[PDB]
């Protein structure tokens, strides 16, 4: 049988300073328990007094008995002095309905409503329910209300009258995820190098939640953090990895990780740690490369070099080749390791067909890659002669090595025929793909 | 837990003690002796009294984009201390008012940021 | 005349007034009738007291390196106040009153505009 | 003269007790009293206040027909208030300064001056007390700039302390303005806005500065920003602007600056201009000649205002590319003048002719023309058989026989065994073609 109680009301009211008495008849009787905000109270005598009510003393007294059953009736203390009960502490998450902890200490007065700090009038889409026993409940607490300022006020002879002020202060609901970036997305070291890679996450609040893991190993990396609040609902934080001095085995895949109640997002560094530096050198053209005199042609080499190449150098018979030659990163990118370089041999002479080779070197590895080049020329004649055999030769010079032809009516090679004729004219015609030249002679009889 | 939750900012606070007056005067309900009774007896009933009168002192100052304001630092640390009510009220009367110049107003502050970081 | 002694620091006062607290009180002894009057009865007892009270003023903040600060703003405006007590002096007491700094700073802003044509 | 009772020259009294005056002279005019800025007068020969405050602390003086005058000065000892002051403490760098503490009560000891919050006051300040006046600082350094003070007494033992004194300095100018321009010379077309801003750099806002054009004592309106950056240091910085720039113009500004140690002055001169212009020079004669195969470099040299908007290298009225090459011959932000290049390496034969340099701004252009001969040891082009030689040359070919571009033609009769040679040739060389006879059988 729950317990029964004297006075007989649900609410009762009684002025400042005046007496407050409560009886529960249970045969069970345990407590009687007093609440109001934060504030508890309990006491086991069968009657419950108060000779000096205060405003304080609004709240609900609650009595018990050992079948464990309840019976209540809830106490409003007329103070002109006191008309609220506050506690300033106000929080909502955001989309939950949140209370204003502003009770009334008389039930008899009008229009309990909510208003702004400073004349402002509350956001117009802000809606909310009064209770007296209880503050004011907003429903469904959105960002734009963050460090919004509330008064409670209740009207009393037609006055208007409200409570010490209040600050509604709003925590995330989580809507979308985290934005995570990297400040180098690829790395490459030589072994012994300290290795630094730095991790940014954004999210509207720090219960964001943030690592490094070493991706097919499941052990928790060593990290350094800061962080940022940036104005309202907007957080960021930094997260910086190291290895002091790596260790080729520290290759592979770091993996900067960030979940929120919403969900998880990732951003991956890959690197590479070697333990000398390389230069591989890749020739564009073929290493030999054919010209015709007075022509023009070009030399190319593309080469991978770490760590960056120091010297880069071009070559010819032994003599240091200068202002012909021009190079430049493949591409502008952070993780390029990678140089073109070029000889550009204008105009070329004869003379100059030979060896051209191309030096470069980093701290640890120096590489070469040679270029022959064959400077094709016209043929000549350059020797005729008519000989005692009454037989006859000429010798013709140029590249590739040319050919000799009779009509009657590294460098030049050199090629030869002889025939004997035995009136008029005798030619030798000589020629190669680059070009023909011709020489005459004549013998008579009388 | 919750050491993560003080960002960084609170660097800051050595600059805000130097602009405001000497004199100026902070209301904080101060729970008694947190310089003697050691770091969990207190610390739960100080971080919400510092959120209270961190927003106290926010009303006073003014906002200006151009540069680092009192408006600034202080509202970047009334964020660090509502996280961290937030965090001990899941990871877990009143005293009377009392009154602070800034310099020993965050002296509290920065003991009680120094409490959090070795917290059950 | 005496304009050239007032620098363009001046500017300064309205991010001084947003940086300081509007419950805050600074202590100027007034010169009554200040509104009112024009400017040159009012002006030359007005300067002497605002360079008392912004060097009062000024002893209260502590120095920052990194950025402009309180200290520095209103150093800058005590060599302005006591360059113009100087010309004024050179070239020409009401009791305490308690002053929010918004209000303080209009008074010294009305004290320097009196320095544009002045006589 | 007159004389006053009571009779020595100082009177002590305590708080609230009666000071009494009369002076004795049938030529008497007025009492007059005075202590730190107060002021009063009175032609009462017999003065008195019943109930003495502090404040009637000072000194009183008797005055009358003949201007004879007598004095006394009066203390009212009160244990409450032992100094009067002012607050307001000014100094000029090295004059002696007071510093306006008089005493209340003259049988004090060890009346001296005391740095606040417990500070000693720098080794060497030093002072000389009154106390009728205060207390006079010596010799006054910038270094005590904004010091603060206090104002100490013993009296029975007890020590007593003043409101604060803050010590506040005049600089003396002991150095020249400091002046500076952010240009030293300008050219503008007529039209542009002219510019400039000149900086002034001294200890005081008193500094004096203006622009002057040179040779006249007319006034320039002009618009100025100052800063203090710490103490004793002052910036000015002040901007002469004509909207729009004239030949008549143009001339040479002066900025001054002067303080009562002495002046200094900077100067700008403004060149103003109704035309743009471009002027060439070639580095080397028009003419070029050059050994086929040689290498040739072409360079033109130009002042050109406002900046070149295109520079190309033409040949034959075809585009020049990719051997042609600019630079200013000097960084600086006076400079109007500028090098264009044009390289040719190993030249062709073929490839003399005229090549022609192009340069225009939105208000000239304007062109130098470069001829460029390219010489060639004569090139045989044919031998054939009377019999031809014909050579293709630059200079015109030489022509030989022996027996044992321009195009030139040769040729003789062939009418024993024998070979027949032929030599072309000029200042570059020797090209040679045999043509060989034998009569056997
Ligand atoms: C977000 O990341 C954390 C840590 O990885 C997750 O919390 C872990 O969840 C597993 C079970 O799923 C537990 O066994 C671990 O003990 C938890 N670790 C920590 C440090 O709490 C969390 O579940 C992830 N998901 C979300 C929505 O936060
Ligand atoms: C890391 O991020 C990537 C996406 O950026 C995730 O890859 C996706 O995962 C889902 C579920 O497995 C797949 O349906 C998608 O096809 C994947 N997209 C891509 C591009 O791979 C990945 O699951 C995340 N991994 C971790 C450990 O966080
Ligand atoms: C600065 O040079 C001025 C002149 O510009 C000095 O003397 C002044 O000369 C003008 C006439 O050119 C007079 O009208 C001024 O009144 C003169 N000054 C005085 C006090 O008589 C001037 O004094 C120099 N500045 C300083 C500080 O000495
Ligand atoms: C501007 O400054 C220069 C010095 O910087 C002054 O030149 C001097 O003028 C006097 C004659 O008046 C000469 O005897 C000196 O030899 C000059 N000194 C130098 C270094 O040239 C000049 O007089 C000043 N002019 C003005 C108007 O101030
Ligand atoms: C790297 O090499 C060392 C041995 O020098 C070893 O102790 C360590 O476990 C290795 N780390 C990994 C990830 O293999
Ligand atoms: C310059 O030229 C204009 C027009 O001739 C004239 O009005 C002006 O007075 C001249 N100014 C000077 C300094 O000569």
């Amino acid at each position: 049988s729950p317990p029964s109680i004297h006075p007989g009301k649900s609410d009762l009211i009684v002025r400042v300073g005046d007496e407050i008495r409560l009886l529960c008849t249970d045969p069970g009787f345990v407590k009687w328990t007093f609440e109001i905000l934060d504030e508890t109270n309990e006491n086991k005598q069968n009657e419950w007094i108060t000779e000096k009510a205060e405003a304080t003393n609004t709240g609900k007294y609650t009595c018990t008995n050992k079948h464990g059953l309840s019976n209540s009736i809830y106490v409003f203390v007329r103070d002109p002095a006191k008309l609220f009960l506050v506690d300033r502490s106000l929080y909502g998450k955001e989309d939950n309905d949140t209370l204003v902890r502003c009770p009334l200490t008389d039930p008899e007065v009008t229009n309990y409503s909510l208003k702004g700090c400073q004349g402002k009038p509350l956001p117009k889409d802000l809606r909310f329910i009064p209770d007296p026993k209880a503050g004011i409940m907003i429903k469904s607490v959105k960002r734009a209300y963050h460090r919004l300022c509330l008064h409670c006020s209740v009207d009393q002879e037609g006055k208007s009258v409200l409570s010490e002020k209040f600050i509604l202060k709003v925590r995330p609901a989580f809507k979308a995820v985290p934005v995570v970036s990297v400040s180098k997305a690829s790395y490459l070291l030589r072994e012994g190098e300290e290795f630094t890679v730095t991790c940014t996450i954004k999210d509207v609040s720090s219960s964001v939640y943030s690592t490094w893991k070493r991706e097919n190993s499941q052990t928790k990396l060593q990290e350094k953090y800061n962080s940022w609040h940036h104005g309202d609902f907007n957080y960021e934080r930094q997260a910086t990895l190291t290895i002091s001095s790596a260790r080729v085995n520290d290759s592979g895949v770091f993996m900067c990780y960030a979940n929120n109640t919403f969900g998880s997002a990732n951003v991956t560094t890959t690197l590479e740690v070697v333990d000398k530096g390389f230069i591989n050198i890749f020739p564009m053209i073929n290493t030999t490369v054919f010209v015709n005199d007075g022509e023009n042609v070009d030399l190319i080499v593309e080469y991978e070099a770490f760590p960056k190449p120091e010297h880069q150098q071009w070559i010819y018979m032994n003599r240091t080749f200068t202002d012909k030659w021009e190079d430049y990163p493949k591409s502008e990118n952070e993780s390029n390791i990678r140089y073109v370089s070029e000889l550009h041999l204008t105009r070329l002479k004869g003379t100059e067909g030979g060896t051209y080779t191309f030096l470069v070197s980093n701290s640890d590895v120096n590489a070469a890659i040679a270029f022959n080049v064959y400077v094709n020329t016209k043929p000549e004649i350059l020797t005729y002669d008519r000989l005692v055999n009454g037989m006859l030769q000429c010798v013709a010079a140029g590249f590739p090595e040319p050919t000799i032809d009779w009509y009657f009516c590294f460098g030049k090679l050199v090629v030869q025929s002889s025939i004997d004729s035995s009136n008029g004219t005798v030619e030798c015609k000589a020629y190669n793909d680059v070009g023909k030249t011709s020489a005459y002679f004549n013998f008579a009889f009388k | 837990i919750c050491r993560n939750r003080v960002t960084n900012n609170v660097k800051d606070v050595t600059k805000l003690v130097a602009n405001l007056p000497k004199d100026y005067m902070i209301t904080l309900k101060y729970v008694p002796g947190m310089d003697v009774l050691p770091s969990h007896c207190w610390i739960s009933e100080m971080v919400v009294q510092l959120s209270d009168s961190l927003t106290d002192l926010l009303d006073k100052f003014s906002n200006i984009s151009e540069g680092l304001s009192n408006y600034s630092i202080i509202d970047k640390l009334v964020n660090i201390v509502d996280d961290l009510v937030e965090c001990v009220k899941e990871n877990s009367k009143s005293p009377e008012p009392r009154l602070f110049t800034p310099e020993e107003f965050f002296r509290i502050f920065n003991r009680s940021i120094d409490a959090f970081k070795d917290f059950v």
